[PDB]
């Protein structure tokens, strides 16, 4: 099937270059259009521009003047670069396939699918990655038939981090929590799986921390606790 | 160009919902919806005025007029609350346009009283000689929780940190709290608790630095 997964730097300091990467499998870049969409934190979408791998772009007025788009089609991939950042370009940015219908004298063109998204940071301080403690399940983190375990993702920057559970594997009853922002200025966040009490004797359970920014991936093992 | 779009839709659930979208002269191009909920990426809902693409539910549909276009959600799911964005392509300049976005909220849904979890330091973070009690609210609705700590039954404050609530796959809302404590803290007073307060009722955790 058709997926595109965005790479970038996660943080980036003002007035230097945004760069970022899309990766698409499942079909040859030749044969679409290819978009970069942006979305602030709290606020809407955004196009920031177009590519077809003959050379066509076109971008957003705003964007205009700092946006270069590429194509890569011995790697099958297209990239955005943004230069002279400042915090309002402080993002998620997607990449999407272009699918378009000709219909005379109009344009019909939508997205489908988007990447994931990827978020971009614009600021001065420095990366910094996490420390993973594990959230033992015991006696008093019990209710009857099952038992909540946990992860514990802490002093991060910049966001995000995400969390799975036995190499995503398990997936039933798993929540991960948005960060907190300490007055450090640095992030924290907790995952909790709940399993079945009867299991924990004879089961392994592993939280999968990953913190690209930081090029860090934690796997943590999470055993009952023994006092 | 300019697309506009209501700020909020509420309903009930089961109720229908209706998005709009209103563009110059939109009719003269087609629009496009896209679904985002909470913490995704957007999703491709419907194409082409009125197109479903492959797997989406048939409660989805779009419609058009004169100068609005629309996305209809029957049956509406407490499942369904997303913002929704309206997009069309400007022909003249080579330019896409998104609406602002609509966010749907279903309300009414079932009253659900919160879970509270709360963890002690795992002996591994104060051997970093740090400690962090955390406190996880789950499976309660409506949104609106507050948290309270204390030590030995006197007030908390230096020290919290707690997150707004957000939805789970339930949907049902989950929340957090942090306390940040020295080891020293921790040992020196006999024991700690996590008050969630919601809807005018409280639970309370307790957790004790002697029981393992």
């Amino acid at each position: 099937q058709v997926q595109l997964q965005e790479s970038g730097p996660g943080l980036v300091k003002p007035s230097e270059a945004l760069s970022l990467t899309c990766s698409v499998s499942g079909v040859a870049i030749s044969r679409h259009y290819w978009n970069w969409i942006r979305q602030p934190p709290g606020k809407g979408l955004e196009w920031i521009g177009y590519i077809f791998f003959n050379g066509n772009t076109n971008y957003s007025p705003s964007l205009k003047s700092r946006v270069t788009i590429s194509v890569d089609t011995s790697k099958n991939e297209f990239s955005l670069t943004l230069r002279s950042v400042t915090a309002a370009d402080t993002a998620v940015y997607y990449c999407a396939r272009e699918k378009s219908v000709v219909e005379p004298d109009n344009m019909v063109r939508w997205f489908d699918p988007w990447g994931q998204g990827t978020l971009v940071t614009v600021s001065s301080a420095s990366t910094k990655g996490p420390s993973v403690f594990p959230l033992a399940p015991s006696s008093k983190s019990t209710s009857g038939g099952t038992a909540a375990l946990g992860c514990l993702v802490k002093d991060y920057f910049p966001e995000p981090v995400t969390v799975s559970w036995n190499s995503g594997a398990l997936t039933s009853g798993v929540h991960t929590f948005p960060a907190v922002l300490q007055s450090s200025g640095l992030y924290s966040l907790s995952s909790v799986v709940t399993v079945p009490s009867s299991s924990l004797g004879t089961q392994t359970y592993i939280c999968n921390v990953n913190h690209k920014p930081s090029n860090t991936k934690v796997d943590k093992r999470v055993e009952p606790k023994s006092c | 160009y300019e697309l506009t779009q209501p700020p909020s839709v509420s309903v009930a659930p089961g109720k229908t919902a209706r998005i709009t979208c209103g563009g110059n002269n939109i009719g003269s191009k087609s629009v496009h919806w896209y679904q985002q909920k909470p913490g995704q990426a957007p999703v491709l809902v419907i194409y082409y005025d009125s197109d479903r693409p492959s797997g989406i539910p048939e409660r989805f549909s779009g419609s058009k007029s004169g100068n609005t276009a629309t996305l209809t959600i029957s049956r509406v799911e407490a499942g369904d609350e997303a913002d929704y964005y309206c997009q069309v392509w400007d022909s003249s300049r080579d330019h896409c346009v998104f609406g602002i976005g609509t966010k749907v909220t279903v309300l009414g849904q079932p009253k659900a009283n919160p879970t509270v979890t709360l963890f002690p330091p795992s002996s591994e973070e104060l051997q970093a000689n740090k400690a962090t009690l955390v406190c996880l609210i789950s499976d309660f609705y409506p949104g609106a929780v507050t948290v309270a700590w204390k030590a030995d039954s006197s007030p908390v404050k230096a020290g919290v940190e707690t997150t707004t609530p957000s939805k789970q796959s339930n949907n049902k809302y989950a929340a957090s709290s942090y306390l940040s404590l020295t080891p020293e803290q921790w040992k020196s007073h006999r024991s700690y608790s996590c008050q969630v307060t919601h809807e005018g009722s409280t639970v309370e955790k307790t957790v004790a630095p002697t029981e393992c």
